[PDB]
């Protein structure tokens, strides 16, 4: 239909006007977040059995 | 509309027998454990009996053990206390209390209206040293409670409860487990403290706050109450 | 973990035990029922199948549940006809039903189709039967095939030959031959003849024989499943 | 012969 | 005189691999598995056989030392009460297992409304009480007397009655025979044969896997339990006549060993041979051994 | 007005693909080629929760990291205390065909839904001592696939009618409707800031919406089959999708394209659930081959396995503090791993 095609065209045009960044920069930010909180992840680094609630 | 109505109290000659009934209406009666707690004339509160949900566990106080029996009828929503050989120390007002136990619950949250029985003529001890204090409106008050045993359990829970009884009224639950504010209680009340030393703080005191404050332990049976601190003026 | 628990933890354990007991009782109550899935080629049995059974009950809607009892045996029929979604997303929810009742109106062989061109509704019914019978989730579940509107089939078969639907058909134009051919073609789509049986039944009798046929098929299915276990232990 | 001599009985 | 050694090795082999076989079932069918109606009969049978085999040391020691019982007087009564309480319970549970299998596998309509976990408790209590009820006379009639420098512990009847020997001896022996051999054998045979012959009448084929599991169980039951009851019946002739008494002293130990062997075989022919047990045991032992 | 619009749409698609191709210079694997691997991750089952009698279809964690709700094919929602394996609550459902469940952030309510096209809101804190049916939200024309609480008064649901909705619980009326998908919506995930969410559907596409505006913001493609699971990165600038072609993918909101693909040659069954650890370094995915896998998010190497279930793993969640992992299965058992 004409209405559906017009809506699809408008939706495709709206999402084509956003601002993008570089993949390297996004990778850098993901690495920064992962490394910043590396010491607060019990799954990644198991805590001693005294602090573990599920001991069970 | 939660309601517990007690009946069956009167004047009994010594050595007789009497049955007290407590009828519940407005809540799931089968899911609540139930207690009988008595208050002597011009004295404090005293725990008497406890029956669990499903009647799988029953406890009595050493004062009434052997002579008192507690039971429940679930389809009829009734709680019975049968007493035989009534001595002269059993003249008191009896309250029918409900309490539910799961992770995060608030036991002892609703009390009955009480019925009066007038007969013719180790345990943890909680100390409330201050019998009465003079209080002016708009001030801040503190009530101290002490224990002979550490109420802090190994699981991280402190089992201390603060109740308030207004003149001519049934006791109401203020604080459970030393820190949690009960539903319907204004934010002015707060509880704090450590093992064997607890405090109940009231900030910006208003009207309808005078009366007797009681601290009770729920760490192990029998449950013991404090002497009660009276706020006046 | 029975001696280091607090007074309020033993009550929680007791509550958990009561909950588990109730769960066990309800789960053993729910295992004695016969669950049937009613699919149909659009559920051509809109009246006879879901009205003849004496149903007693114990923003479009989705699944429809019907309860009824025949000869001290409880049946729950689940109908999913208003569920206009991908079948491969919610069809694994019915893995484990006792039987699948498939309703086909054999009188709808002359009619081509609705909202489409150059196809046969009977061919669509056969395609749906092929898709459901050889499903990976229904490799064991048995199928009860109801054929509806046999009176209209006899009324119309005289005017129009059956060759309009099956080009390779070659025989008489009476009830028995056409019915046998249709039944054979429907039952020839079973590529897994082992451990699965088709119970064909012309349902247009409009009497109490439909529930009897379902009862017989269900009993046979249950007994074959019991003997398939092959375990004295 | 006493009954039960050699059995568990 | 070799028969004594054969009896001794029979008791020893019943001892060594009997208790662990019952204990494995007791531990793994009542603790970890979810309770069902069909898993309670087997658990109770395993318990009965375990307790029956546990109290065997006293009897084998008694037989070993040329039939001498140095364990006082009361321990005879306890041993005899334990003996004819687990045996009868095991036999009755063997009967109820066949009853349940026949009713549930070929009569679904009777099932689905009677096979309830609460209905099994009533039957369990009734069986465990009736077994003790029949075992009561063992607690009462047992007594020891010394002779040939040995003290023989035996069913004593001479308690100062004129109608003593024949009446009560025949009554006890025939009651034990009827309630221990004829009723359970007949019930199991009837149920299994009826199930097998009624399966064919509907054209479903039973698997050859469990047909052997039905045949071998019955054959083991008959071979194990017929000689003890036959010897009990044929022990009733020494009242009538002065008899050999050497066939008895050799015969009864041998069938006693056979009956003890059956109590260790039951853990093996009923469970521990089925594919269900093998799968559910390997899949759990592999994980348990991984844990350390 | 028919062919010209299609040509314009094709031109827009080509422009979008060229623009997102021009913004890619190096891969995430190339950037993370220097960081040390996490090594080997070993987890053990610290607790097993028993009591269900059918296939468990959904689970959720409380914000206190101790209470968890589970939904089973038998008409039950069970609220468990995880530390002691105690059943705090058992709630019977009117319809036993339940597909999802949710826990309110405040812990006051729970949510349920399934083949009945209705989202039931249950109130836990009642003066009568029982659990009541607080609300029943209806209006979807397909089965309910997911539901997530925004606060005590708002909830977002996804259905099989190719639409998502945001409701007002106190009135029961659909406040907003998001309709841009082509196939059934299967998954849903709220951002940590709770201003936008992502949904995955059967048309092998993922869409990023806006709660306040109620309009589609971004679209991501790349999968070759239905998307069954979706989860947000802890940062809030990326998400991960699990699909039916035995492959997980990581998409970035700002880069507007894929970052990594997690797949193996010896993995052929589909993914039922995905989750992230507290730090985001580990990606946990449940599979149809009865065991879960733990992947290195920044290196795309498999770091561990969680094999303790006898049937398909259907639900999988990680606590707010990231101490334990709760996995349900098509057998009646939930397992807690540490
Ligand atoms: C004299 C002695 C040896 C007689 C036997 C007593 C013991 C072994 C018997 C008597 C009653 C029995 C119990 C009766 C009923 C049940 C309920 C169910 O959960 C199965 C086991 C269980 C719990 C039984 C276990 C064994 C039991 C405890």
């Amino acid at each position: 239909s004409i209405a559906q095609a017009r809506k699809l065209v408008e939706q495709l045009k709206m999402e084509a006007n956003i601002d993008r960044i570089k993949v390297s920069k996004a990778a850098a930010d993901l690495m920064a977040y992962c490394e910043a909180h590396a010491k607060e992840d019990p799954l990644l680094t198991p805590v001693p059995a005294s602090e573990n609630p599920f001991r069970e | 509309d939660v309601q517990l109505v007690e009946s069956g109290g009167g004047l009994v000659q010594p050595g007789g027998s009497r049955k007290l009934s407590c009828s519940a209406s407005g809540f799931a009666f089968s899911s609540f454990g139930m207690h009988w707690v008595r208050q002597a004339p011009e004295k404090g509160l005293e725990w008497v009996a406890y029956i669990s949900s499903g009647s799988g566990t029953i406890y009595y106080a050493d004062t009434v053990k052997g002579r008192f029996t507690i039971s429940r009828d679930d389809p009829k929503n009734t709680l019975f206390l049968q007493m035989t050989s009534l001595r002269s120390e059993d003249t008191a007002m009896y309250y029918c209390v409900r309490s539910i136990y799961y992770y995060g619950s608030s036991p002892f949250d609703f009390w009955g209206q009480g019925t009066t029985l007038t007969v013719s003529s180790s345990d943890i001890v909680m100390t409330q040293a201050t019998s009465s204090v003079p209080v002016t409106p708009g001030e801040s008050v503190s009530i101290s409670c002490r224990s002979s045993k550490s109420l802090l359990h190994s699981n991280g829970n402190t089992y201390l409860y603060w109740f308030l009884q207004r003149p001519g009224q049934s006791p109401q639950l203020l604080i459970y487990r030393m820190s949690n504010l009960a539903s319907g209680v204004p934010d002015r009340f707060s509880g704090s403290g450590s093992g064997t030393a607890f405090t109940l703080t009231i900030s910006r005191l208003e009207a309808e706050d005078v009366g007797v404050y009681y601290c009770m332990q729920h760490l192990e049976y029998p449950l013991t109450f404090g002497a009660g601190t009276k706020l006046e003026l | 973990m029975g001696c280091t628990l607090s007074a309020e933890d033993k009550a929680a354990v007791e509550r958990s035990k009561m909950i588990d007991r109730n769960l066990r009782e309800d789960g053993e109550k729910a295992a004695r029922e016969v669950k049937l899935l009613l699919l149909g080629a659009g559920e051509s049995g809109k009246s006879t199948i879901v009205k003849q059974m004496k149903i007693i009950h114990e923003k479009t809607t989705g699944i429809v549940e019907t309860h009824f009892t025949f000869k001290d045996l409880h049946f729950k029929m689940f109908d999913v006809g208003g569920q206009r979604s991908e079948r491969k997303k919610w069809i694994h929810c019915f893995e484990g039903v006792t039987a699948i009742i498939f309703c086909v109106a054999l009188s709808d062989y002359d009619l081509v189709l609705a909202e489409d061109e150059e196809m046969n509704r009977m061919h669509e019914s056969m395609k749906l039967f092929d898709s459901i019978c050889n499903n990976k989730w229904f490799t064991d579940t048995s199928i009860i095939l109801f054929l509806n509107k046999k009176d209209l089939f006899e009324e119309k078969i005289k005017k129009s030959p059956l060759t309009i639907c099956y080009p390779e058909y070659a025989g008489s134009n009476t009830y028995e031959e056409a019915a046998a051919y249709i039944q054979c073609q429907f039952e020839d789509l079973n590529k897994r003849k082992d451990t699965k049986e088709i119970y064909t039944h012309f349902t247009c009798a409009t009497d109490t024989k439909n529930v009897q046929f379902v009862f017989d098929a269900v009993t046979d299915v249950i007994i074959k499943n019991n003997l398939k276990d092959c375990g004295l232990f | 012969y006493f009954p039960g001599q050699f059995a568990f009985s | 005189g070799v028969v004594h050694w054969v009896s001794l090795v029979l008791y020893c082999l019943a001892f060594v691999l009997g208790i662990p076989g019952n204990a494995i079932v007791i531990w793994f069918t009542g603790f970890k598995w979810k309770k069902t109606v069909t898993t309670l009969w087997f658990l109770n049978l395993a318990i009965a056989d375990f307790i029956f085999l546990l109290f065997l040391p006293l009897y084998i020691s008694y037989v070993a030392m040329n039939f001498h019982w140095p364990f006082g007087i009361w321990l005879c009564k306890a041993n005899s009460f334990t003996a004819q309480l687990n045996m009868f319970a095991s036999v009755f549970f063997l009967t109820v297992i066949s009853l349940d299998h026949y009713i549930h596998l070929i009569h679904p309509v009777l099932s689905h409304r009677h096979r309830t976990l609460k209905n099994s408790l009533i039957v369990i209590i009734f069986i465990w009480l009736l077994a003790s009820l029949i075992g009561g006379p063992a607690l009462y009639f047992r007594d020891t007397v010394e002779f040939n420098n040995h003290t023989l512990c035996y069913n004593n009847f001479q308690k100062h009655d004129p109608d003593l020997t024949l009446i009560r001896h025949h009554v006890l022996t025939w009651v034990k025979f009827i309630i221990g051999y004829l009723f359970p054998l007949l019930t199991m045979s009837i149920c299994y044969l009826c199930l097998i012959f009624k399966v064919k009448k509907r054209s479903i084929l039973i698997s050859s896997r469990h047909f052997w599991t039905i045949l071998v169980v019955v054959v083991a039951f008959v071979v194990c339990w017929t000689p003890y009851h036959l010897f009990s019946i044929w022990e009733l002739t020494i009242h009538h006549n002065s008899y050999s008494h050497h066939v008895m002293q050799a015969g009864i130990p041998l069938s006693t060993g056979l009956a003890f062997l059956n109590s260790c075989l039951n853990p093996i022919l009923y469970v521990l041979i089925s594919k269900k047990f093998q799968a559910r045991f390997r899949s759990s032992v592999a994980e348990i051994l991984k844990y350390t | 007005e028919l062919d010209q619009l299609r040509q314009e749409a094709e031109q827009l698609k080509n422009q979008i693909r060229d623009a997102r191709k021009a913004c890619a210079d190096a891969t995430l694997s190339q950037i993370t080629n220097n960081i040390d691997p996490v090594g080997r991750i070993q987890m053990r089952t610290r607790r097993t929760l028993r009591g269900h009698l059918a296939k468990i279809y959904a689970m959720h964690w409380g914000t206190d990291s101790r209470l968890l709700v589970s939904a089973s094919q038998d008409g039950k929602l069970i609220i468990w205390d995880s530390y002691t394996t105690n059943k705090v609550h058992a709630i019977p459902l009117r319809s036993s065909w339940v597909m999802t469940c949710a826990y309110a952030p405040s812990g006051n309510y729970v949510a349920c839904g399934g083949l009945d096209n209705i989202c039931s809101i249950y109130n836990l804190k009642t003066r009568e001592g029982n659990v009541r049916v607080s609300r029943e939200l209806a209006g979807h024309t397909g089965y309910l696939s997911c539901c997530r609480f925004l606060d005590d008064n708002q909830i977002v649901t996804s259905s099989g009618d190719t639409t998502c909705a945001l409701w007002d619980i106190e009135t029961g009326q659909q406040t907003t409707t998001f309709t841009g998908h082509t196939g059934d919506v299967m998954s849903l995930s709220l951002a940590p800031d709770t201003r936008l969410f992502v949904s995955g559907a059967c048309d092998a596409s993922a869409k990023l919406w806006d709660v306040r505006e109620g309009m589609c913001r971004q679209t991501f493609t790349g999968h070759e089959s239905d998307i069954n699971a979706i989860c947000f990165f802890p940062n809030g600038n990326a998400f991960a999708t699990g699909s039916d072609d035995a492959t997980c993918r990581l998409f970035d909101l700002r880069a507007d394209q894929e970052l990594m693909t997690y797949s193996h040659d010896n993995i052929i069954c589909g993914i039922t659930s995905v989750s992230f650890s507290k730090s985001g370094r580990l990606l946990l995915a449940g599979y149809d081959d009865f065991n879960c896998n733990v992947w290195d998010a920044l290196k795309a190497d498999r770091a561990g396995v969680l094999a303790g279930h006898d049937n398909r793993v259907s639900c999988l969640g990680v606590t707010d503090d990231g101490m334990a992992v709760a996995t349900g299965s098509w057998d009646s058992f939930l397992k807690i791993w540490n």
